[PDB]
């Protein structure tokens, strides 16, 4: 048995552009076991529309999923992706940076 | 496609 | 050029809430073409990329039925397993496997594979020989004994000798304006100060496909591998891919760094720079 933490990244589909609707994506990869939540935050609200990939894996068996939903970003609003998994004792949450 | 065949048991 | 198929599986057991979820995927290089589910209302394999929905029905009945029934099997040997290394009903575990096979751009086998994992660690993996098998564990190898005697490998060679490669082919033929089409990354460079001395450069590469590209930048010339910041490929969710790498410049210098782009979708390797 082993335990992975996932890694995260948080990231729009395309270049943010405030006022234009895109995609908020946090992509969770390289963990283990399978069972992970994921929520993606609108200034730290669960968004509800949020969809997600079917589960695959890396070539390491680490798996790696993709949750994502339509958004349209604005100078003010703030967004994050939620993850949760058997090796974080708490959710952690990684802030959405346009610039990354 | 995927492969047919019989079950191995471990 | 090179081009290749893999099937994913993933059972997952849980105890006190029913059967093992088993999910499955389908890929032709980078691209899901189909997924099976096994907590679907009736479960069917379902296609993912155009090119697959002209496949007729049986084929979209045989491979439910594969489907169907390596969730059924996988509960067996998740069983076995639990067996092996006397382990509790009470915990969850998982089996993956993964097999497919690799062609030449010729578009003859250069490789099969099959392999399995248990718990997120090898268990058993068909050769590079498709006759062999590597057991990682002493359980494992009870196992590869029993599917040596069951000429197991001999089947799977079969397959991915055969129909492996062969459907592989068609699915590269049939998807060829999307798969044999690398989509080369709409690049560029973005510049943020970190302070009044020094800035971050980040070279990015966007809306790429497939997934394989090198990033990297350059001073003067010279690689600065150790100083860059180079994130994961990652999905952006329309079936193209996005990465981008940074470095921490002393500002003043900004023009003295290049980034380089290497991808199947370029006739040529770029070099950006931060264009103000």
């Amino acid at each position: 048995m082993i335990q992975r933490t996932p890694k995260i990244q948080v990231y729009s589909r395309h270049p943010a552009e405030n006022g234009k609707s895109n995609f908020l994506n946090c992509y969770v990869s390289g963990f283990h076991p399978s069972d992970i939540e994921v929520d993606l935050l609108k200034n730290g609200e669960r968004i509800e529309k949020v969809e997600h990939s079917d589960l695959s894996f890396s070539k390491d068996w680490s798996f790696y999923l993709l949750y994502y939903t339509e958004f349209t970003p604005t100078e003010k609003d703030e967004y994050a992706c939620r993850v949760n998994h058997v090796t974080l004792s708490q959710p952690k949450i990684v802030k959405w940076d346009r610039d990354m | 496609r995927r492969l047919l065949r019989g079950h191995n048991q471990y | 050029g090179s081009h290749s198929m893999r099937y994913f599986h993933t059972s997952v057991s849980r105890p006190g809430r029913g059967e093992p979820r088993f999910i499955t995927v389908g890929y032709v290089d980078d691209t899901l073409f189909v997924r099976f589910d096994s907590d679907a209302a009736s479960p069917r394999e379902e296609p993912r990329a155009p090119w697959i929905e002209q496949e007729g029905p049986e084929y979209w009945d045989r491979e439910t039925q594969i489907c169907k029934a390596k969730a059924q099997t996988d509960r067996e040997d998740l069983r076995t397993l639990l067996r092996y290394y006397n382990q509790s009903e009470a915990g969850s575990h998982t089996l993956q496997n993964m097999y497919g096979c690799d062609v030449g751009p010729d578009g003859r086998l250069l490789r099969g594979y099959h392999q399995h994992a248990y718990d997120g660690k090898d268990y058993i993996a068909l050769n590079e020989d498709l006759s062999s098998w590597t057991a990682a564990d002493t359980a494992a190898q009870i196992t590869q004994r029993k599917w040596e005697a069951a000429r197991v490998a001999e089947q799977l060679r079969a397959y991915l000798e055969g129909e492996c490669v062969e459907w592989l082919r068609r699915y590269l033929e049939n998807g060829k304006e999307t798969l044999q089409r690398a989509d080369p990354p709409k690049t560029h460079v973005t510049h943020h100060p970190i302070s009044d001395h020094e800035a971050t450069l980040r070279c990015w590469a966007l809306g790429f496909y497939p997934a394989e590209i090198t990033l990297t930048w350059q001073r003067d010339g010279e690689d600065q591998t150790q100083d860059t910041e180079l994130v994961e490929t990652r999905p952006a969710g329309d079936r193209t891919f996005q990465k981008w790498a940074a470095v921490v410049v002393p500002s003043g210098e900004e023009q003295r760094y290049t980034c380089h782009v290497q991808h199947e979708g370029l006739p040529k390797p770029l070099t950006l720079r931060w264009e103000p």
